[PDB]
């Protein structure tokens, strides 16, 4: 079912409201509970989908994680993965579709992140465990959209394994 | 065709949303002469007409702006009163602007809180057994429909008097209605409606319900 | 076409006169404090349609229909109010409630000079009337319109 | 139809209950009345002869007055065993507004006195002399008994 | 043959003005009983009127004089001229060019304020307090008293309107 | 020529005018006239001239150059002229007709309820009226 | 015969839970063994590190060497280290051995109440690992 | 398409479960939030289980066991097997056959008096109170506990409605 998942997840975010006095760090329980979450999603969705197979190259295991986890979660996979060549620590991944407003959502004037935020950190959390640690962040540029940032550790090894 | 005025109301009766179509309230407009036909009659600052109908005016229909000056309650904007400027004859004829009393949020508000009870009491020993209250009204240029969900919320909706098939639109915003109240809990089951998405789909509903046909139950 | 039952109150608000003929539940409560609940009823529904309709309310108010039962009003400009009750299926009634009011109320009370009016219409001629004229097509039910 | 303006001026007539005169009105209502009844009767089934009486009974002038005025001739039309003699209807128009309960009798009598007192003629049952007083047993059930004024 | 039914109006009212006259000696007295039995007798015709026509209410004046008129020409049978409008139009004279409520009764009723048209005053007045117009009505000109033709004068004052339900 | 126009009750002359084709009579006949006509009224009368039908009576008395027309109401009522002439170009039609009219100006005034039943025709009014039938007549 | 034995490096390199499937024996020397194996633990670690960048697949055969011990070493999509320290190899079946403590731990996974190298506790951990031992390690 | 997995709902809930207890060490406040997010959830969840049949609200109570019984087939796809009611034949036991928030979710011994679930034992407490029919209802045995199948049972209390439709309130 949808309404089910749709409300008991508002009940978790409203719930968190009321244990928290304010936005950001309420947004941080969100991003907490994404993680909690994706610590095994990312795992679950390993075997099912990507046949038990690990991809090392940051764009291949970041595409399947994006037609993965937004497959079988909520059921159409993200528009566009991109890359800024400007800062190759920071990458965009851009879901027209809002998981938030899904079940739609709050007025965004006594706040401004969502559930989006709940989704970024499970994003975070699949990057942290699949042994590529970034900071994910809900934006609402060009809609829903996930910055992803690249510890310069981690991006180093990527451009080292990427010098064939 | 359209549906006028789309509202709701929680067990107390206060009208959680006032979901307007869009509705043009009819303006006229009369350039007039020496101290008039119409029954200016003054009633509580709405200077109005009761009597002497004339050029399709109704009885709500008030002065708005003569020539361009709005009304501050009785007065003139320049700060003269309406019935100063009746008895000078000299700016004569002079450009009235008449429009019936658009309801504001308050005044729909109150209308909402007084009409409660109605529907809650309504014939409560009616001379059938067992029924329900008032289901459906039908009036001289509209019908409302007005359906409880057994129990807390009551959709209220004015359509067109020879519309059919409301029932089919009660149920839709009663789905929609479930798929706004997913999201806040916070959003007591009593607190007015505010949500642009909600907002956003029935003005989708209202492009659908443009045209006739309902069905894949349209939205 | 049989119906439930029907009230008549004057412009005042008291009441002229009620007719029983299938009215099944029987109330707990005075029908006077019934008719006095009624014509609030009546009045407070005359302001509703009034303000919230968008278009100039000639006649105003129609009937109001139920999952159980219907009721259809009848003002007249003299500002007398006809009230009846019935089951669902049915020609429109309100040309029936003005054939009643025309042929029977206007021919029976108004006529008498027994009948004062700002009072009751006690007679058991127009009780009479009012029952043969309703069952002159006396089948069933409104769906009024 | 023009029936409606008679019947509200009439229970006016009734309505003013002055306590001075059992008659709220006079004959002369009735002679004017009936004046207007013989405009009406231009033509009456009477011969022409001067030489010869023919007599037109009150009876026959009082039923179709009745279908001008009231709608409704006689019932029963009996000829008493003097000059005089008596009418009886079950129903009376003016008392088909009100149920048969014996309640106030005496405004019956105060309608159809439009018929009493017409000024008269000469012979017996020649059209419209008329002397009559009302005895009303039951509410629809209007009786009249006429006296010969003279004799 | 027998065609008008209804010269016998002529006559009860003029009994009636004749013994209310030897009632009461006053000359207005005739007048303002007179006028009030009228104004009860509208208020009886009214309904009627209404239930036959089915008209909704007299909301403005010229539909108020279309329904008076259409009144008088029902039950009364002449047809009132509808004429000398107000610049501001709450009034209107109705032009009775032959008296209904008479058909020649006499031009002088041998001493003059003797209203003969009280009954008409409460045919124009009541109705309009059952179809909720608090309105004045009084004569302008009456054939009657040595004059052509007979014009009536009636101002709308306020719409009365039904209070605590 | 000269009209005599009379209506009588049970035995007095409530309404007699004396006019002519030009003007009321000149001529000192007004009370051998109205003696003339009370005397043929009643002898009439006490010989059958009471009847029902509204009767018609042509030269029922015929005077010096002055034949008289006698008429009956049911009512009681009784009409009288008479023609200036022992002949004269006139008809009997509109003699019919004329007293049908004297009827119904008759009634009419009877509407008049101030006018109790038995007393002389005094409105000028009414009195006009008659003599405008005079006029349709001479 | 081998000696071998499991533990479990997290994700945060702390190690987590271990289980024995050796024969009974020297298990006084067996406690600093399991010490040094710990150590062997953190050693793999660091060395498993480049090695698994090296590759892209789950199982990386055997990695450090003690003069008597096998070091054998397997990643997975959790970056958690599965390691076995065992005189004389057994990897053939310990690969799709390894799948299957994995799917276990996978079924512990959707045990929110254990988290992110949250050590074990559960007792249908502890008798599946028990059973899978004397399946094929421990026999 | 059902958009969702037993699975996915399971991590969030668990996740959830897993919050409060980090927030509150005591068993008996989550347990107490917990129903009352479950009343939170049970009211606004009949509005759309009634947006699909329009069942009068109660003929008898049977009606009111069959319609919660379907609920949970169309949210949560399992069937529930009604029975036991006793001879006043008010009450009734419910079964739960499998439960996806549950699914090899395991609780610990040192935290048994949470009563895991019981968001459906309080769900239909939120439904039932909607249709003015509040109920005392609660678990007789819990395949959570380690029974063998699920079981809820319902001790209907008092009703809110009079003949009209709006009834006491």
């Amino acid at each position: 079912s949808q309404s089910i998942v749709a409300l008991l997840f508002s009940e978790i975010v409203q719930y968190s409201q009321s244990r928290v006095f304010t936005v950001p760090e309420l947004q941080t329980r969100l991003h907490d509970l994404g993680q909690d979450v994706g610590t095994r999603i990312i795992d679950l969705y390993f075997v099912r989908e990507r046949s038990s197979k690990r991809e090392t190259k940051l764009t291949q295991m970041l595409l399947f994680v994006k037609t993965t986890v937004w497959k079988n979660l909520f059921g159409k996979e993200a528009e566009k993965l991109e890359h800024a060549n400007d800062d190759e620590r920071t990458y965009y991944i851009i879901e027209k579709e809002p998981l938030v407003n899904t079940f739609i959502s709050v007025p965004k004037d006594k706040g401004s992140l969502n559930c989006a935020n709940f989704t970024a950190g499970i994003v975070e959390a699949v990057l942290t465990n699949c042994g590529f640690p970034c900071k994910v962040t809900a934006h609402w540029h060009k809609g829903t959209t996930y910055m992803v940032k690249f510890e310069d550790f981690v991006i180093a090894r990527d451009k080292q394994m990427e010098e064939k | 065709m359209i549906i006028y005025g789309v509202y709701i109301v929680s067990k107390s009766g206060g009208l959680i949303f006032n979901l307007d179509n869009n509705v043009p309230r009819i303006e006229h407009e009369k350039t007039f002469t020496y101290p008039l036909d119409l029954v200016l009659d003054y009633d509580s600052k709405k200077v109005s007409v009761s009597f002497n109908r004339k050029d399709g005016i109704n009885v709500g229909h008030v002065l708005v702006a003569v020539n361009g000056m709005p009304v501050n309650g009785v007065t003139l904007d320049d700060g003269r009163d309406v019935r100063t400027t009746l008895d000078a004859p000299e700016n004569y004829p002079i450009n009235l602007k008449f429009s019936r009393p658009k309801m504001t949020t308050n005044e729909k508000i109150f209308l909402a809180s007084m009409f409660y009870p109605l529907f809650a009491i309504a014939s409560q020993l009616s001379p059938e057994p067992k029924s329900s209250g008032i289901e459906i009204l039908e009036a001289d240029t509209f019908t409302l429909h007005c359906f409880q969900t057994l129990t807390g919320i009551k959709f209220i909706i004015i359509s067109e008097t020879g519309l059919n098939g409301i029932d089919l639109l009660l149920r839709k915003v009663y789905e929609l209605y479930s798929d706004y109240v997913l999201k806040n809990p916070f959003y007591s089951l009593e607190m007015p409606i505010r949500c642009e998405l909600f907002d956003n789909k029935l003005q989708e509903l209202l492009a659908q319900v443009e045209k006739t046909g309902i069905s894949n139950i349209d939205k | 076409m049989t119906i439930f039952n029907l009230y008549i109150f004057d412009k005042f608000g008291t009441l002229l006169h009620y007719a029983e003929w299938n009215r099944t539940k029987k109330s707990g409560i005075t029908r006077e404090e019934e008719a006095k609940l009624t014509y609030g009823m009546l009045f407070s529904i005359k302001s509703f349609v009034s303000k919230i309709s968008p278009h100039d309310p000639k006649e105003g108010f129609l009937y109001y229909k139920t999952n159980r039962y219907a009721l259809h009003y009848l003002e007249t400009p003299s500002g007398l109010k006809f009230v009846l009750n019935t089951d669902t299926t049915a020609i429109n009634v309100k040309e029936l409630l003005q054939q009643l009011y025309a042929k029977v109320w206007v021919e029976f009370v108004v006529r008498d000079p027994l009948w004062t009016p700002g009072t009751v219409v006690t007679s058991e001629l127009f009780q009479s009337k009012l029952d043969e004229f309703v069952r002159q097509s006396p089948i069933f039910g409104i769906r009024n319109i | 139809s023009e029936e409606i303006l008679f019947d509200c001026l009439h229970a006016e007539i009734v309505n003013y209950c002055l306590d001075s005169n059992k008659e709220h009105d006079l004959a002369t209502l009735e002679y004017i009345g009936f004046t207007t009844g013989y405009r009406l009767i231009e033509r009456l089934t009477r011969e022409v002869s001067r030489f010869k009486d023919e007599l037109e009974t009150m009876k026959f002038i009082c039923t179709d007055f009745w279908m001008l005025i009231y709608k409704k001739q006689v019932d029963n039309l009996r000829t008493n065993n003097h000059g005089m003699y008596v009418v009886q209807d079950k129903a009376f128009r003016f008392l088909t507004r009100i149920s048969p309960g014996t309640k106030q009798l005496e405004h019956a009598p105060k309608f159809v006195a439009f018929t009493c007192g017409l000024v008269r003629g000469a012979l017996s049952n020649l059209g419209i002399n008329s002397t009559v007083t009302a005895e009303v047993q039951s509410i629809p059930a209007c009786k009249f008994h006429i006296e010969v004024n003279r004799n | 043959a027998k065609k008008v039914n209804s010269e016998f109006l002529t006559l009860t009212y003029g009994a009636l003005v004749t013994q209310m006259l030897r009632d009461f000696e006053n000359a207005e007295d005739v007048n303002k009983q007179l006028e009030r039995i009228g104004y009860n007798m509208g208020m009886r015709l009214i309904e009627d009127f209404l239930a036959r026509t089915s008209a909704p209410r007299c909301l403005e004046m010229r539909e108020t004089a279309d329904r008076i008129q259409q009144a008088f020409r029902i039950y009364l049978n002449i047809q009132p001229t509808i004429s000398n409008w107000s610049p501001a139009s709450d009034e209107f004279s109705l032009v009775f060019d032959s008296n209904p409520l008479t058909e020649f009764v006499e031009l002088p009723p041998d001493l003059t304020n003797l209203r003969y048209s009280a009954i008409l005053s409460g045919c124009i007045r009541g109705a309009l307090e059952m179809v909720q117009l608090e309105v004045q009505c009084w004569f302008v000109q009456d054939q009657l008293k040595g004059d052509n033709v007979t014009e009536l004068r009636v101002k709308f004052v306020r719409r009365l309107e039904e209070v605590i339900p | 020529m000269a009209f005599c126009i009379a209506v009588i009750g049970k035995d007095n002359a409530p309404l007699y005018l004396t006019t002519s084709d030009m003007e009321q009579e000149l001529e000192l006949q007004y009370h051998v006239n109205a003696a003339l006509d009370v005397v043929e009224e009643k002898c009439l009368i006490g010989k059958g001239a009471p009847e029902s039908k509204e009767l018609y009576l042509g030269l029922l008395y015929s005077t010096e150059n002055h034949k008289i027309y006698g008429f009956v109401t049911n009512t009681r009522v009784k009409f009288i002229v008479v023609i200036d002439s022992s002949n004269v170009a006139l008809r009997e039609n509109e003699v019919r007709a004329i007293f049908r009219n004297l009827h119904l100006l008759y009634t009419d005034a009877i509407c008049n309820p101030f006018y109790i039943p038995g007393e002389s025709l005094t409105s000028k009014k009414f009195d006009r009226a008659v003599q405008k039938l005079m006029s349709g007549t001479a | 015969m081998s000696t071998y034995y499991f533990v479990i490096v997290g994700q945060n390199d702390n190690p987590i839970y271990e289980k024995e499937f050796s024969t009974v024996n020297k298990e006084l020397r067996k406690e600093d063994h399991r010490h040094l194996t710990q150590f062997i633990a953190h050693a793999a670690l660091d060395l498993v590190d480049e090695h698994k960048w090296k590759t892209a697949n789950m199982q990386l055969k055997s990695i450090d060497r003690f003069n008597q011990w096998f070091v054998s070493a397997f990643i997975t999509a959790s970056q958690i280290r599965f390691i076995i320290v065992h005189d004389n190899k057994n990897d053939e079946g310990i690969k799709n051995f390894f799948n299957e403590m994995y799917d276990t731990y996978i079924k512990n996974s959707m045990n929110a109440f254990y988290r992110i190298n949250t050590p074990i506790k559960s007792p249908m951990f502890e008798k599946k690992s028990e059973i899978f031992g004397r399946k094929y390690l421990l026999s």
